[PDB]
């Protein structure tokens, strides 16, 4: 679903609660500085994702805010609220399961993945659970595609899954600790399982191979 | 110190918190040069 | 002068640099067919119905944002010109509504014209088509999204003539919507214009709903009172009785706008 | 004698040292690699000299259109009208089965941002912009602490280098975006707009960001510019086939055993390339399929062509496909090959714009028809409409996308009708 349109509600409308902690305003001093005077709209995106890493969603009021500081119209906001897709306009879990269900997971049994979750955490894909820990939806690729399937969870990678490993992972969230992130399959990286195939050699060290000129 | 190729050295990122992005770039603020100036605070202007 | 030499269909015409391909076929009594191309507006070049071939090139641009270059032949007839209407024709009219009969635009409608001129005589969808929800921008303006094109006429004309940023396109792809987002009303003084320019009957006259046809009334042209500016209007008329206000274009007094009051 | 076969790259010729991460990816880890060595000599060299490098060469775009690296970036060699000039690196991987630009600014940051100091003042550039995609949160904390060192080294900022050139680095994240990855709505984003592409002319040569000359470029085609000049253009052009020299990262996944992100030379054959670093495909290569060579805009190829086909910009156009990112996508007879291609056709109709009408009506178009396929709900006669439908959208977009959309697409229909036929016949008896 996820609707385009938005109705005011008495959990979220312009005179719902928001405003930038003291610290973030200098945050925002840091990043409308990045771009040239007299563009300061080019700071939309970055500070509207920092409203949303304060409080976790983007309220109508959020976005309000984010149009006053800047000296953006409002409706230019709400374009880039929903233009965007990791903005949340609804709450979501804590922790926002993504599954990645692209062909190239998908040829890496990326179904199984999903299926583990649901049965898992007892719901279905856009749900967030009934104790509001939760939040699973599909999404299309997210770069690690050599470490398929694989998930993001917020702002971490977990790749190489198997329906048996993603469940540790739900189960090390709901209980408090913090999963290590990068693949758990034995190998560290984007590198071969059956070994290194390629530089396996001492790196050649400060100006190697430098043309006769430089 | 000897050349060792078997372990992963990139694990700073395993605890970097929500605010890591912009609080480096806080501090990647007295290192950049003035901007340049448009002439206008805005088109709108 | 600076004056470059371009062809049309290769007849020699003679254009200032920065002409468009679409405005050298008008030097020359031709007009490319168009839906978000409004010469008072910004250029978006975003409806891909004006794309025209260029004799030599393999791909087709955008003749209402194309420059044209010296030496130019530019085919305005070719299969090539002609495949490209039919086919972005079709994608117009995949997801629009059966709604002609009951369409306050209907026998008016640049959609249906350029349907007929430049388009195919049927249809190859067979599935279903897209639903958008209506939204509410005034007691002046009946919006029906459904019939909305995504030709941001009414988006580059709220914010450059009437200096309103009150529109604007919500979501991305198939689903992206035109509309204020939010619950707001578009009332300017210069909101009625968003009628005209909608070549679709997305945007219509909630006054005007339903009392008449275009080919049935008769065309006055008269002069506006409600003020000192004079605009020149049709005063659009059927069985002795008065329809419906409309702009008359007069580029030293109104352009093509007319403020609510006068319509 | 020129080179007639190509692959088997050695290690001190790999330009990427840590691609895997094994060592140290900071300051002190990356000059013992060979990064920041002799950057002032390199500036000082003049624009002219590192573009000669570069044209020379023959260093092509690996974002995925392939266009001489060379002659793009000397559009910005031109007397300055006043208004700022930008270098912008799109590190905005999104391509279906590219993670090859991830592994350069995790675990080599300092050969992105020399390359943004190089190929900045090759350009005349006074900042580097680099748009890196929201979801690469902890890569773009890397390239953060990355760009840290440099200042606090000197070797960025004022008198970069002790060169006398003054530079910035910035990094920009966006939102969540395939489309962001187009060059002109990459643009679009960093100005704070939507991701909605741009038409051509004007070119982001002469207006570019905030309305200034700008070139964007690839996070790989940049980070190996001051290799390049380093090392010279000769060198680069020492590897693969005449048009088409140089290193490239594959992204060979899929249906392999060992699933990989391996530096190799140009022109390697592609049953080579599967079988030295991949570990072969699954169940072995008479169980292959497919092959999507350049991510998921590329045509796929059957077996009957990979078996000789090489990887490059030029041998595998003439097999009717692209190389594109060079992300190598491997399907084996298990494979549903015609629900492997709708699932990109609906990545397509997720991840299109809605900008302009071929692909905001046509990619939902054909995404509807290819899901009938899957199922076979459909008749013989709609494989012909679809390939119209499909030729209807190319060439007549804004932006690659709608032509990334439909060439899939054309693939599946030129090489795999007897399977959509098929499933059509089963279909039909079955409800009957
Ligand atoms: C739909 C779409 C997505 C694209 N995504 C990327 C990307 O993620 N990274 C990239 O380097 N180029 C991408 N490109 C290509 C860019 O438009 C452009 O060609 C390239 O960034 C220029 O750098 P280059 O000289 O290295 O090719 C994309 C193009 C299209 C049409
Ligand atoms: S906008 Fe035109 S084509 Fe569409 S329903 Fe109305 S009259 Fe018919
Ligand atoms: S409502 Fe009318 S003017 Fe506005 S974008 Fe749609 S078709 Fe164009
Ligand atoms: S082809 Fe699709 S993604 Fe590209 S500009 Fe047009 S609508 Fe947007
Ligand atoms: S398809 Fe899932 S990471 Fe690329
Ligand atoms: S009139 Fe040119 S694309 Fe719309
Ligand atoms: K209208």
């Amino acid at each position: 679903g996820a609707l385009f349109v938005h109705r005011d509600t008495p959990e979220n409308n312009p005179e719902t609660p928001f405003d930038f902690t003291p610290e973030n305003y200098k945050r925002i001093e840091a990043i409308v500085k990045n771009y040239p005077e007299g563009h300061k709209a080019a700071a939309v995106l970055p500070v509207l994702d920092l409203a949303q890493r304060q409080n976790g969603w983007l309220p109508i009021s959020a976005m309000n805010k984010v149009a006053e500081i800047l000296q953006v119209p409002p409706m230019r906001v709400y374009e880039v609220a929903t233009f965007y897709t990791m903005y949340n306009r609804k709450p979501v879990g804590k922790y926002h399961i993504q599954v990645c269900t692209t062909t190239p997971c998908m040829l890496r049994n990326s179904d199984s993945i999903l299926e583990a979750i649901q049965k898992k955490l007892g719901i279905k894909v856009g749900e967030t659970t009934p104790d509001k820990l939760f939040t699973l939806i599909e999404v299309e690729c997210l770069g690690a595609c050599v470490n398929a399937p694989m998930v993001q969870i917020n702002d971490n990678y977990y790749e190489d899954l198997t329906p048996k490993d993603i469940e540790e992972i739900i189960d090390e969230l709901k209980a408090g600790k913090i999963p290590k992130p990068g693949p758990r399959s034995g190998r560290f990286s984007c590198e071969p399982a059956g070994g290194l195939t390629s530089l396996t050699e001492p790196p050649k060290g400060p100006g190697f191979g430098v043309q006769a000129g430089l | 110190e000897p050349f060792d190729n078997t372990t992963y050295k990139n694990l700073q990122h395993h605890d970097y918190s929500t605010y890591t992005f912009l609080d480096l770039n806080l501090d990647l603020s007295k290192f950049r040069m003035p901007q340049p100036s448009s002439g206008r605070e805005s088109p709108r202007h | 002068s600076n004056l470059i030499e371009v062809f049309v269909d290769g007849q020699s015409v003679m254009v200032e640099p920065g002409t468009t391909v679409l405005q050298a076929c008008e030097k020359v009594g031709m007009q490319i067919p168009r839906f978000c191309y409004h010469e008072r507006l910004s250029v978006a070049g975003n409806c891909r119905m004006c794309l025209v071939e260029i004799e030599k090139a393999p791909k087709v641009v955008a003749a209402c944002a194309m420059p044209v270059m010296k030496g130019w032949n530019i085919l305005t007839n070719s299969e090539k010109t002609k495949k490209a209407r039919e086919g972005v024709m079709e994608f117009l009219l995949a997801n629009h509504p059966l709604d002609c009969p009951i369409c306050d635009q209907g026998g008016e409608c640049d959609l249906q014209d350029q349907s007929m001129m430049f388009g195919s005589d049927r249809s190859r969808f067979l599935e279903g088509k897209r639903a958008v929800e209506d939204k509410n921008i005034g007691p002046l303006v009946k919006t029906i999204m459904t019939r909305c094109i995504q030709c941001t006429r009414c988006i580059r004309f709220a914010s450059e003539i009437a200096g309103v940023d009150d529109l604007g396109t919500t979501g991305r792809g198939n689903d992206m919507q035109v509309g204020t987002y939010i619950e707001k009303m578009f009332m300017s003084e210069l909101s009625g214009n968003i009628i005209d320019i909608c070549p679709v009957g997305a945007l219509t006259s909630k006054p005007y709903a339903f009392t008449a046809r275009p080919w049935e009334t008769r065309k006055t042209e008269s002069i506006d009172v409600m003020d000192a500016v004079g605009s020149n209007i049709v005063v659009s008329t059927r069985t002795g009785e008065v329809m419906r206000i409309l702009p008359r274009m007069h580029e030293d007094i109104n352009e093509e706008w007319i403020s609510d009051k006068t319509r | 004698p020129k080179k007639t076969s190509f692959g088997s790259l050695k290690d001190e010729d790999r330009i990427f040292t840590n691609l895997y991460g094994r060592h140290d990816w900071r300051l002190k880890g990356a000059q013992s690699r060979g990064d920041w060595y002799k950057t002032k000599e390199i500036l000082l060299k003049g624009p002219d000299w590192i573009l000669g490098e570069v044209k020379t060469s023959g260093l092509r775009g690996r974002g995925g259109a392939g266009f001489p690296t060379g002659l793009k970036w000397s559009f910005m060699n031109k007397p300055s009208d006043g208004r700022p000039k930008y270098l912008v690196v799109n590190a905005d991987e999104g391509e279906p089965g590219t993670c090859k630009d991830r592994e350069i600014i995790r675990h080599d940051p300092h050969k992105l941002v020399e390359g943004c100091l190089v190929g900045g003042r090759a350009m005349g550039a006074r900042a580097a912009y680099i748009y890196i995609r929201g979801e690469f949160y902890n890569e773009a904390s890397n390239l953060q602490v990355a760009i840290r060192e440099a200042y606090e080294a000197g070797l960025i900022g004022k008198n970069a280098c002790g060169s006398g050139y003054d530079f910035d680095v910035f990094v920009v994240r966006g939102a969540g975006a395939y489309i962001c990855g187009e060059e002109t709505a990459l643009i679009e984003s960093i100005e704070g707009k939507q991701g909605k592409p741009r038409l051509k002319p004007p070119f982001p040569a002469d207006v570019g960001v905030f309305g200034c000359p700008t070139t964007v470029a690839n996070v790989e085609t940049v980070a190996v510019s001051p290799t390049i000049c380093r090392r010279g253009g000769a060198w680069f052009a020492s590897f693969g086939r005449e048009r088409n020299s140089g290193t490239k990262l594959f992204n060979i996944s899929g249906h392999v055993n060992n699933p990989c992100t391996v530096e190799e030379e140009m022109s390697v054959p592609l049953k080579e390339l599967i079988e030295k670093h991949a570990g072969g495909v699954t169940g072995g290569w008479d169980n292959l399929l497919a092959v999507i060579p350049g991510g998921s805009s590329t045509p796929l190829i059957p077996k009957s062509v990979c078996e000789t086909v090489l990887m490059d910009f030029d041998a595998l156009i003439q097999a009717q496909t692209g190389l594109g990112t060079a992300a190598v996508i491997v399907m084996d007879r298990s494979t549903d090959i015609v629900k492997a291609i709708a699932r990109l056709i609906e990545f397509y109709k997720h991840e299109s714009c809605g900008q302009c009408t071929p692909c905001r009506e046509g990619v939902d178009w054909m995404n509807k028809v290819m899901a009938r396929f899957v199922r076979g709900d459909a008749r013989p006669a709609e494989i012909d409409s679809l390939w119209e439908i499909s030729k209807q959208i190319e060439g007549h977009t804004i932006c690659a996308l709608g032509d990334g959309a439909a060439w899939p697409v054309q693939g599946l229909i030129r090489h795999f009708r007897p399977e959509l036929e098929e499933r059509m016949q089963q279909f039909a008896q079955q409800h009957q």
